RNA sequence: UGGAAGUCGGAAUCCGCUAAGGACUGUGUAACAACUCACCUGCCGAAUGUACUAGCCCUGAAAAUGGAUGGCGCUCAAGCGU
C-alpha cells in the first residue's frame, strides 16, 4: 500500500490542481474532523516536538 | 561580436590534396551506392508522369484549349 | 489639423500613401475585363 | 455522469440522478427500493428511487469505484423463480414469492437490511450497511495488492469473493469483512468471478485466458478450464448451477458442463 | 519581398463576411421592397448611432436597413432599367455617406414627428465643434471629471491612470488614489479637456467618453421617402440641403 | 428624495443573501435583517432557484422585487425534486419541459425581448433551455429550435 | 514585506511611466530581433535556436490546421476496462533478424 | 527589377523659403533656418509646380524608389520644425528622495545644461548639456515637468533621450523603484 | 515562491491573534497599531492570508 | 452593529465553537464599531447572553 | 467557488437584433466596472494576400605559434551563369 500511495495521491489530484496559478484546491486534508480533536492533536504535537527537540539536544 | 577590433584565427580557403582525393573518392563513392540504392529501390513510380500543364498567365491559354477541343473533335470524327 | 490618433505619438507624420512601385501601369477597366477572361478560362 | 430511471412500457424518463462528479460505472436496485451508484469521482451513493432523491453519499474511496455488489442480487435477479421449476398462478402470490425470497435473503437479525460491498483502484474495498450503520463502513478490506475488479457476496450471504488485477481472489467474511483465505494460481489480473448457487463454489475468469473453478470450503483450485485463446471478459454461472458461460477477446462464447 | 509584415491569424470564431452577406443584403432589400408603401432614406452623420437599436424595437412594424451605402443603392436600383419598383432609381440620390433605409405602412407625418420628437444626448466624435469648455479641477481625480460635485461623485479607478497619462493628462498615483499634481488640490493648475468653439480630436473625444461626458446629441435626419401607391420621390428639409450623388 | 436602484442576485428560501449587502446598504440607513426578510418573502416562491431581486430605496426603507429571468423561469418549469443544496452538488438539469409551458416562458420575458415576434421569444428561449440542459418534449432545444425555423413546428402570434 | 508586496505596491503606485509603450516598441521589434539571431548566431546556440524555431513553426502550423477544422477507443473493451490506459496492439519459422554483423576473434 | 521613374512631392507653406544646391537642403521660416545634407541619397530635386517640391529617382532599385520617402519626411519635418517647432514635455517622478533639476544657459557655448540632483538620494550631480538650438524650462503650470523646445526634431528629442537615459536606476528591481525622468507629451509649439 | 513571501511568525514570543467574521475591523484594528500594511476594504474576505 | 453582514447569533456560536481551541490562552472578546451602535442600545437578552 | 458577471476552472456553446458583433481575443477587478480583439459601417483609393519552387547571400559548430582563393588585391568585379 505505501509503495502506491504515492502515485495514488499524484492520480487522485495532480500538481497542477494542487497549487500554481491554475489550482483548484479548497478544502485541505485533515487529521481532525472536531475542534475537540484539534486541540487534542496540537497538544500532542507540541509534547512530541518538544520531545524531538531534546533528543536532538542530547545527541 | 567583437571581431572587427579583435578579429580571430583565419578560416583557410586554400585545400589541400589529401583532402581534395578524399572528397573526390568519396563522391564516386557515393554516386555508385546512389546508382545501387536506385536499382534497388522498392518505391513505386508511375509510368507516365503529372504533366505541370499551362500557365495560367500565358495570354493565349483559351485559344489553345480552343484548339485541343478542336484536334480531339477531329481526331474523334476521323477515328 | 488632425482628427486620428498616430499609434506611436508621431502626430507631426504626414498622411502617408500606400508604397506602391508600379502603380499606373495598367487600368482599372481593363483589370476588369482581363478578370472576366481570366475567370472564363479558368 | 448520470442514472437515468425509464419507465420500460412507455420509454420515457421518469427520474434522473445527478451529483456525481465522475461517470457512474455500476449501479444496482435493491429490493428496498434503493439505486446504489458507483463512480469514477471515487464515491458511492444511496439514491430513493421512488422520489429520485439522494439518501447517503460515502466518500471513502480513494480512487475510482470500479463495482459494487448488493447482499441480495443473486434473488433479486431471479425474483421469483427457483429450484421448484413451477411458478406461481397469479401475479400477486408471485410478487409476494418473490418478496419471500428476497427478505430470507436479507434479513440481519431478524431485520431486512441489504449490505453493500464497493471495491475500488485504491487496491481496497468497503462494506457498507446504510440501514444500520448510516455513513459509517461495517469494515474495510484489506489485502489486495493491486486494483480490485469484481467483488460479489455469495447466494447464502456468508462469503464474499473479491477478483484484483494481482493475479488473485480473495475471501472474505460478509459480517464483519475479515480476510479468510487467498485463491491463488492466476498468472494474469483476474476479471470476473461468478458463485454457485450453493455457495461452495467461485468461478473466475482472467486475463491469462483461462476460467478456474475453486472450492471455497477446501480453499482449493476444484477445477481448471483452459480453452480460450485470448483474455476472459464476461463469466456468468448458471442459477441452476447446470452451466458456465465465458466469452471474451477470442469472440466465441463458451459453455461449461460437468 | 522577404521583408514584411507577419500577418497574424486570428484564432478567434468569427470569419470574414464576403460576396454572400453582400448577396443577402440584396436579397434581404428586393423581399422587404414589395411589402411596404413607404421607404424613407434617413441620415445619421458624425455619430455614434448605437441608438439605432432602440429605434429598431420602437418601430417594430417598420424595416429598417443599415448597410453598405452602394450595397444597398445597387439593390435598389440606380437606373430606370435595373430598378426594382417603379421611380425608386430617384431615391437613390440621397444614398451618399451614412445612410438609411425605412421601410414603412405608417402614413409620413407620424414618421418625421417621431423624428422631430425623438432627442438622446451622445458622447461626442471627432470633428465636432466642442459647446462648452470641460476642465478637470486640480487635486483627486474623480469618475465624472467634476461634472457632478465631488461630494456626490466617486474616484475614478486606479487602472485609468496609465490611460489618462497616454491621453495626456499628468496625472499621478499617490497611496492608490489617481490625482492631478497633488492631493491636496495644489502645485498645479486643472486641465483643460477641451475649450468652446474648438473642434474636438479623438483623443479629447476619448477624454470625455472616459470621464462620461456628453456633449454632442444624436438626431435622426429624413431626407425623403418614394411612396409605391404613386411610385413618386417626396423630398424633405434634410434632403433639400445635403448634397446629392 | 433620491431613488437607489440595486440589483443583486439571490437563492431562494434563505436570509443570507443580504450578507454581501450589509457592507453597502449600511450607510444606507437600511435594515440587514429587515431586507433579508424582505428578500426571503419575496423569494419564497423560487426556493433553491438563483434569482435575480431589484431593491428600490427611498426615505431608508427598502422594496423588494423579483426580476423574472429566462434561466430561473425554465429551471422553476422543469419541476425537479427539492433537495439541500449543501449535501447536493454538481446536479444537471436533464428533464423535460413542454413547448406549451416554453411559449408561455416566452410570454413572460416578452417584456426583456427585442425580438420582433414570439416565434423569435421562444427561440431565445429554446436556446436558453439548450444552455441549462434539459429537453423538450423529450427532445433536444436545438432540433426543436431547428423545427420551428423550417416551419414544421407553428409558434402562435402573440 | 509579507505575501503579494509587488502587486500590493503595483496597485498603489502604478508602473514606471514609460513601461507600456516601452514593451510595446520591444514586441515590434521582436520580428527584427528574431530575423537578426536567424541569420546571425553562430555554432551550437545557432542549430539549437534553428531547432527550436523549427518545432514552434511546427505547433503554430497544427494550432491553426485545427482553427481551420473547428467547424466539422478502437479495439472492444469492457465498461471496466474503459477510461483506462490500455495499450494500442498494433510455415516458414524464421525470425525477426535473421542475419547481423558478423564479428571476429579478434574484436 | 528597376523601376524607370519614381516621383515623391513636398508641399510647401508660403512663409517658408527653401533652397537646395548639391543635395544641401536649406529651409528658412519665422522661426529660423535648418539645414541638412542628403548627398548621400542619390536624388533629383525640382520645382514641379509653385509650392510643390518634386524629388525623382531614376533607373532605381526598390530600395532607391523606397528611400525617397524618408526624404519626403526628412524634408517635411524641416519644414513642420521651421514654421511650427517641436516640444517635448518630460515628467520627473519620486517616491522619497525629490529630483533637483537646475536648468541654465553657459555662456561661452550658448547651450543649455540641465543638472540633476539628489537622484535616489545620491550624492552625485548628473549633467548633461543640451543640443544648440534647444531651449529647456522648467514649467510653472504643472509639477515636476520640464519643456524642451526648439525647431530640429532631431536635437530636441535626441536631449530628451539623453536626459532620460542619464537617470538610470541600477542594480535595483525595477517594478518597486519607479524613479526616473520620462518623456510624458510630444508635439508642436504653436 | 510562496515560501519566500511569507510572513515570519515566531511561535515562541508576546503575540497578539487577531480573530472573527470578515468586515468587523480586524484588519482596521492591525493598522492601527502596528505597522504591516495589511488591506482594508469594505467586502469579506480582502485580507486572504496571515499577516 | 450587525453590519458585517453575519448575525450577532453567528457571532456567538463561533467564538462558542472555537472555545475549546481558546483553552491555556487568554481571550479578549473586543465589540468593534462603537461610533456605530453602543452596547447599551443592543436589546438585554443579547447582552445577557454577551455577559 | 469565500468571491468568479465572456476573460481562476469543468462542460455545453443557442437564439434574437442584425450592417455586425465569440455564451468571447487579450489587459484589468475581490467581484463588478472599464479598455481591447475577432466582425461591421463611414473616410481614402487600385492593386493586393497566402503557400510553395528556382537562383545568389547569411546561419547551419569552432579550439589552441602568425598566414594564406599561390600572393597582392578585387564589389555595374579582377565574384557567379550563359
Ligand atoms: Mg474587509
Amino acid at each position: 500500500l505505501k509503495k502506491h500511495q504515492a502515485k495514488m495521491t499524484i492520480e487522485r489530484e495532480p500538481f497542477s490542481e494542487t497549487f500554481g496559478p491554475k489550482a483548484q484546491r479548497k478544502r485541505p486534508k485533515l487529521s481532525f474532523n472536531t475542534v475537540d480533536e484539534l486541540a487534542g492533536y496540537s497538544e500532542q504535537s507540541l509534547d512530541s516536538y518538544h520531545a524531538r527537540l531534546e533528543e536532538k539536544k542530547l545527541l | 561580436a567583437g571581431t572587427i577590433n579583435k578579429p580571430k584565427k583565419p578560416t583557410s580557403k586554400r585545400k589541400t590534396t589529401r583532402l581534395r582525393a578524399k572528397i573526390s573518392k568519396r563522391a564516386a563513392e557515393k554516386k555508385r551506392k546512389e546508382r545501387k540504392l536506385a536499382r534497388k529501390n522498392p518505391e513505386w513510380r508511375s509510368k507516365l508522369k503529372k504533366d505541370p500543364g499551362i500557365p495560367n498567365l500565358f495570354p493565349y491559354k483559351e485559344r489553345l484549349l480552343q484548339q485541343i477541343e478542336e484536334e480531339r473533335i477531329r481526331r474523334k470524327e476521323e477515328l | 489639423k488632425n482628427l486620428g490618433m498616430r499609434k506611436n505619438g508621431q502626430v507631426w507624420l504626414p498622411a502617408k500613401k500606400a508604397f506602391r512601385p508600379t502603380k499606373g501601369l495598367t487600368s482599372w477597366e481593363l483589370r476588369v475585363k482581363k478578370r472576366q477572361e481570366q475567370a472564363a478560362m479558368k | 455522469c448520470t442514472v437515468r430511471i425509464w419507465l420500460v412500457n412507455t420509454g420515457r424518463t421518469e427520474h434522473v440522478l445527478s451529483g456525481h462528479k465522475g461517470s457512474v460505472s455500476c449501479v444496482k436496485w435493491g429490493g428496498t427500493d434503493l439505486i446504489y451508484t458507483g463512480s469514477h469521482d471515487r464515491s458511492v451513493r444511496v439514491w430513493d428511487a421512488v422520489k429520485g432523491t439522494l439518501v447517503h453519499n460515502f466518500t471513502a474511496h480513494g480512487h475510482w469505484v470500479n463495482h459494487i455488489a448488493l447482499s441480495s442480487d443473486h434473488v433479486l435477479r431471479t425474483a421469483y423463480h427457483d429450484h421448484t421449476k413451477e411458478v406461481p398462478g397469479t401475479e400477486e402470490e408471485r410478487r409476494a414469492k418473490a418478496k419471500e425470497r428476497f427478505e430470507k435473503a436479507a434479513k440481519i437479525k431478524g431485520k431486512v437490511a441489504e449490505r453493500l460491498v464497493s471495491a475500488s483502484d485504491d487496491f481496497t474495498m468497503y462494506l457498507w450497511d446504510p440501514t444500520n450503520n448510516g455513513s459509517k463502513p461495517v469494515a474495510r478490506l484489506l489485502g489486495h495488492q493491486n486494483k480490485v475488479n469484481h467483488v460479489q457476496f455469495s447466494p447464502d450471504g456468508t462469503l464474499i469473493a473479491s477478483a484484483g488485477w494481482d493475479n488473485s481472489t480473495k475471501l472474505w467474511n460478509a459480517r464483519d469483512g475479515k480476510f479468510i483465505k487467498n485463491l491463488r494460481g492466476h498468472v494474469a489480473p483476474v476479471y470476473q468471478c461468478a458463485w454457485s448457487a450453493d455457495s461452495r463454489l467461485v468461478v473466475t475468469g482472467s486475463k491469462d485466458c483461462t476460467l478456474k473453478v475453486w472450492n471455497v470450503r477446501t480453499g482449493k483450485l476444484a477445477m481448471d478450464l483452459p480453452g480460450h485463446e485470448d483474455e476472459v471478459y464476461a463469466v456468468d454461472w448458471a442459477a441452476d448451477g447446470e452451466l458456465v458461460a465465458s466469452g471474451g477477446k477470442d469472440k466465441a462464447v463458451r459453455t461449461w458442463r460437468n | 519581398p522577404k521583408s514584411k509584415r507577419a500577418r497574424v491569424y486570428h484564432l478567434t470564431q468569427v470569419n470574414k463576411k464576403g460576396r454572400e452577406a453582400k448577396e443577402r443584403l440584396f436579397s434581404n432589400i428586393r423581399e422587404t421592397i414589395p411589402k411596404y408603401q413607404h421607404c424613407f432614406v434617413f441620415s445619421v452623420d458624425n455619430m455614434r448611432n448605437n441608438y439605432l437599436k432602440d429605434v429598431r424595437h420602437e418601430l417594430n412594424d417598420c424595416r429598417i436597413f443599415f448597410g453598405k451605402t452602394k450595397l444597398m443603392a445597387r439593390a435598389l436600383g440606380t437606373t430606370p432599367e435595373e430598378e426594382q419598383a417603379d421611380g425608386l432609381h430617384r431615391l437613390t440620390r440621397y444614398l451618399t455617406g451614412t445612410v438609411g433605409l425605412l421601410f414603412t405602412n405608417r402614413d409620413p407625418a407620424d414618421i418625421e414627428s417621431y423624428f422631430s420628437n425623438l432627442s438622446q444626448v451622445d458622447f461626442a466624435r471627432a470633428g465636432t465643434v466642442a459647446p462648452r469648455t470641460v476642465t478637470v479641477p486640480p487635486g483627486i481625480v474623480y469618475s465624472t471629471g467634476g461634472e457632478v460635485p465631488p461630494e456626490h461623485d466617486v474616484p475614478v479607478s486606479h487602472t485609468l491612470e496609465p490611460e489618462l497619462r497616454r491621453l495626456g493628462m499628468p496625472v499621478r498615483m499617490i497611496k492608490g488614489k489617481v490625482c492631478l499634481g497633488d492631493e491636496k488640490g495644489e502645485a498645479s493648475e486643472g486641465y483643460t479637456i477641451c475649450k468652446e468653439g474648438e473642434v474636438l480630436d479623438s483623443r479629447q473625444t476619448r477624454l470625455l467618453k472616459l470621464f462620461s461626458i456628453c456633449l454632442s446629441e444624436f438626431k435622426v435626419s429624413l431626407l425623403g421617402y418614394w411612396s409605391s401607391a404613386s411610385g413618386e420621390v417626396t423630398e424633405l428639409e434634410a434632403g433639400k440641403t445635403r448634397p446629392k450623388r | 428624495n433620491e431613488i437607489k436602484i440595486i440589483h443583486l442576485r439571490a437563492t431562494g428560501g434563505e436570509v443570507g443573501a443580504s450578507s454581501a449587502l450589509a457592507p453597502k446598504i449600511g450607510p444606507l440607513g437600511l435594515s440587514p435583517k429587515k431586507v433579508g426578510e424582505d428578500i426571503a418573502k419575496a423569494t419564497a416562491d423560487w426556493k433553491g432557484l438563483r434569482v435575480t431581486v431589484r431593491l428600490t430605496i427611498q426615505n431608508r426603507q427598502a422594496q423588494v422585487s423579483v426580476v423574472p429571468t429566462a434561466s430561473a423561469l425554465i429551471i422553476r418549469a422543469l419541476k425537479e425534486p427539492p433537495r439541500d443544496r449543501k449535501k447536493e452538488k454538481n446536479i444537471k438539469h436533464n428533464k423535460s419541459v413542454s413547448l406549451d409551458e416554453i411559449i408561455e416562458i416566452a410570454r413572460t420575458m416578452r417584456f426583456k425581448s427585442f425580438s420582433k415576434d414570439l416565434k423569435g421569444g421562444v427561440k431565445e428561449i429554446l436556446g436558453t433551455a439548450f444552455s441549462v440542459g434539459c429537453q423538450v418534449d423529450g427532445k433536444s432545444p436545438k432540433a426543436i429550435s431547428d423545427a420551428i425555423e423550417a416551419g414544421e413546428i407553428d409558434i402562435p402570434d402573440e | 514585506p509579507q505575501n503579494e508586496y509587488i502587486e500590493r505596491h503595483r496597485k498603489l503606485h502604478g508602473r514606471r511611466l514609460d513601461a507600456e509603450e516601452r514593451a510595446r516598441k520591444k514586441a515590434a521589434r521582436e520580428g527584427h530581433k528574431n530575423s537578426e539571431n536567424a541569420q546571425n548566431l553562430r555554432g551550437l546556440r545557432a542549430k539549437l535556436y534553428a531547432k527550436q524555431r523549427h518545432a514552434q513553426k511546427i505547433q503554430m502550423r497544427k494550432a491553426i490546421k485545427q482553427h481551420e477544422e473547428r467547424n466539422v477507443p478502437s479495439d472492444p473493451i469492457p465498461s471496466y476496462l474503459l477510461d483506462r490506459a490500455n495499450p494500442t496492439t498494433a510455415a516458414r519459422f524464421s525470425v525477426p533478424i535473421p542475419k547481423v554483423r558478423g564479428i571476429s576473434e579478434e574484436e | 527589377m528597376r523601376y524607370i521613374h519614381s516621383e515623391e512631392t513636398i508641399p510647401v507653406p508660403e512663409n517658408v523659403k527653401v533652397s537646395i544646391k548639391s543635395r544641401l537642403v536649406t529651409v528658412e521660416g519665422p522661426r529660423g533656418k535648418l539645414q541638412k545634407d542628403l548627398s548621400h541619397i542619390a536624388v533629383n530635386f525640382s520645382v514641379v509646380k509653385k509650392g510643390v517640391i518634386g524629388l525623382e529617382i531614376h533607373h532605381g532599385s526598390r530600395k532607391d524608389v523606397a528611400a525617397l520617402r524618408t526624404v519626403r519626411t526628412i524634408i517635411n519635418n524641416m519644414i513642420i520644425g521651421v514654421t511650427k517647432g517641436f516640444k517635448y514635455k518630460m515628467r520627473y517622478v519620486y517616491a522619497h528622495f525629490p529630483i533637483n533639476v537646475n536648468v541654465e544657459k553657459n555662456a561661452e557655448t550658448g547651450c543649455y545644461e540641465v543638472e540633476i540632483r539628489n537622484f535616489i538620494g545620491e550624492k552625485i550631480v548628473r549633467k548633461v548639456v543640451m543640443a544648440p538650438g534647444v531651449e529647456v524650462e522648467i514649467s510653472k503650470a504643472q509639477k515636476d515637468e520640464l519643456i524642451l523646445s526648439g525647431n530640429s526634431l532631431e536635437a530636441v528629442s535626441q536631449s530628451a533621450a539623453d536626459i532620460q537615459q542619464i537617470c538610470k536606476v541600477r542594480n535595483k528591481d525595477i517594478r518597486k523603484f519607479l524613479d526616473g525622468i520620462y518623456v510624458s507629451e510630444k508635439g508642436n509649439i504653436v | 515562491q510562496h515560501l519566500a513571501r511569507l510572513p515570519d511568525i515566531n511561535p515562541t514570543t508576546r503575540t497578539l491573534l487577531v480573530a472573527g467574521f470578515p468586515n468587523v475591523g480586524k484588519s482596521s484594528f492591525v493598522r492601527s497599531v502596528t505597522r504591516a500594511d495589511t488591506p482594508v476594504e469594505p467586502y469579506a474576505f480582502t485580507t486572504k492570508s496571515l499577516f | 452593529s450587525e453590519q458585517c453582514g453575519f448575525s450577532l447569533k453567528a457571532q456567538i456560536n463561533l467564538f462558542k465553537s472555537i472555545k475549546p481551541l481558546f483553552a491555556n490562552k487568554m481571550v479578549f472578546i473586543v465589540l468593534n464599531k462603537m461610533d456605530i451602535k453602543k452596547f447599551e442600545e443592543l436589546d438585554p437578552e443579547m447582552q445577557q447572553e454577551i455577559n
